């Protein structure tokens, strides 16, 4: 078996800039018919992975002409020039020389832009989950950047943590942001014993929270 | 335009088998080699083999044989996987890939496979509507929440698909098992109250569809 290894696992690049991925082979996968059969994969999230370069220097029919794979026997590397948007995903290398086939680690293409405050949003327990015995505190923070950025849940003052669940959407393909959402999870039970609570915005872009809050 | 038709999400006890395909249109099924890969969490890529649809030459990873089987379909181009002896290591998503000689060409969409013990359990969708948050008067962030919903497959979608900008729809975290799904379509303020905001929740493996809204 071949081992395919990816440097960098993640690499963070901003717009008009050039990228760099490489592939390293643990040996030759230069084919006897004289032939080096690498690939270039870009798998877009909630997507399946597109090809871009095969045989290290060819590219797709209609893949745009910033990528441009090139390497020696053992490395390769996939290049381009002024990242666009539409790069976010992960770039993976391929060996179809010897077998089995296998798939480089991969690569994280995130890109580099200039940072924005979250658009902060609270939500109570929706009137269902309250006739039904439950109570769920939502909190979306939209369009963001970078993404360190912390939330905390507190309730009548004091910081509270178990029950919280954050997700984390992709970086956004258009504009290059995060949006995440947190959500305190308590049972009604806990919840009518409490008036206020604060989604907490802790971030990276303007060292200041963003603060919101209801109280029932 | 070669297209590979590789479908449905769905879930199996463990020790069970389960038989996933793929349909060539487009071109010639018998001209290029079926190949099966398994991305493993959306982030690990493994090769599974091949199979040839004109003589049925095949081939397998010695680490996926004790458990793969493919199969070809001439007659209605399709090409089957067949994996069994599934433990929690099998969950994950499988493609099937067209490959010529020398290269794979267009890979199919996906399909995604929990091995499971557990039972399915439609989404609770809860409507949100703010009362708290950044005000309704320029523009809102609207929310739906969909909770307790068991396997992992769950499409949330607005306004009958009639609002599709704006909208942040979150991946879901598991809680005890149960996936919580949150999405968000921040809509102008002349929507929301006065239109209707309709979130459409559809979750195939309980056959379970809810349109909602709020106050
Ligand atoms: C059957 C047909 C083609 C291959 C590949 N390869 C073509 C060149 C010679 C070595 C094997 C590698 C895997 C992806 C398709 C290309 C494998 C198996």
């Amino acid at each position: 078996d071949v081992l395919m290894t990816q440097t960098p696992l993640s690499l963070p690049v901003s717009l008009g800039d050039q990228a760099s991925i490489s592939c390293r082979s643990s040996q030759t996968i230069v084919h006897s018919n004289g032939n080096t059969y690498l690939e270039w994969y870009l798998q877009k999230p909630g997507q399946s992975p597109k090809l871009l370069i095969y045989k290290v220097t060819n590219r797709f029919s209609g893949v745009p002409d910033r990528f441009s794979g090139s390497g020696s026997g053992t490395d390769f590397t996939l290049k381009i020039s002024r990242v666009e948007a539409e790069d976010l995903g992960v770039y993976y290398c391929f060996q179809g020389t010897h077998a089995p086939y296998t798939f480089g680690g991969g690569t994280k293409l995130e890109i580099k832009r200039a940072d924005a405050a979250p658009t902060v949003s609270i939500f109570p327990p929706s009137s269902e989950q309250l006739t039904s015995g439950g109570a769920s505190v939502v909190c979306f923070l939209n369009n963001f950047y970078p993404k360190d950025i912390n939330v905390k849940w507190k309730i009548d003052g004091s910081e509270r943590q178990n029950g919280v669940l954050n997700s984390w959407t992709d970086q956004d393909s258009k504009d290059s942001t995060y949006s995440m959402s947190s959500t305190l999870t308590l049972t009604k039970d806990e919840y009518e014993r409490h008036n206020s609570y604060t989604c907490e915005a802790t971030h990276k872009t303007s060292t200041s929270p963003i603060v919101k809050s209801f109280n029932r | 335009e070669v297209q590979l038709q590789q479908s449905g999400p769905e879930l199996v006890k463990p020790g069970a088998s389960v038989k996933m395909s793929c349909k060539a249109s487009g071109y010639t099924f018998t001209d290029y080699y079926i190949h099966w890969n398994k991305q493993s969490h959306g982030k690990s890529l493994e090769w599974i083999g091949y199979i040839y649809p004109n003589n049925g030459g095949n081939g397998y990873n010695h680490k996926f044989k004790g458990k793969a089987t493919l199969t070809v379909d001439k007659s209605s181009s399709t090409a089957y996987m067949d994996v069994r002896t599934l433990t929690s290591e099998d969950s994950a998503v499988y493609y099937c890939g067209r490959s010529t000689w020398d290269d794979f060409d267009y890979w199919g969409q996906g399909t995604t496979l929990t091995v499971s013990s557990a039972k399915t359990t439609p989404p609770s969708v809860y409507p949100l509507a703010p009362g708290s948050a950044a005000q309704t008067n320029s523009m809102v962030t609207l929310g739906c929440l969909v909770k307790g919903y068991f396997p992992e497959p769950v499409t949330l979608t607005w306004n009958s698909g009639s609002l599709s900008s704006g909208v942040h729809t979150f991946p879901a975290v598991l809680q005890s098992d149960l996936y919580t799904l949150s999405s968000s379509v921040t809509v102008t303020s002349s929507p929301r109250p006065s239109e209707t905001v309709t979130c459409n929740v559809a979750h195939p493996a309980s056959s379970t569809k809810v349109d909602k809204k709020i106050v």
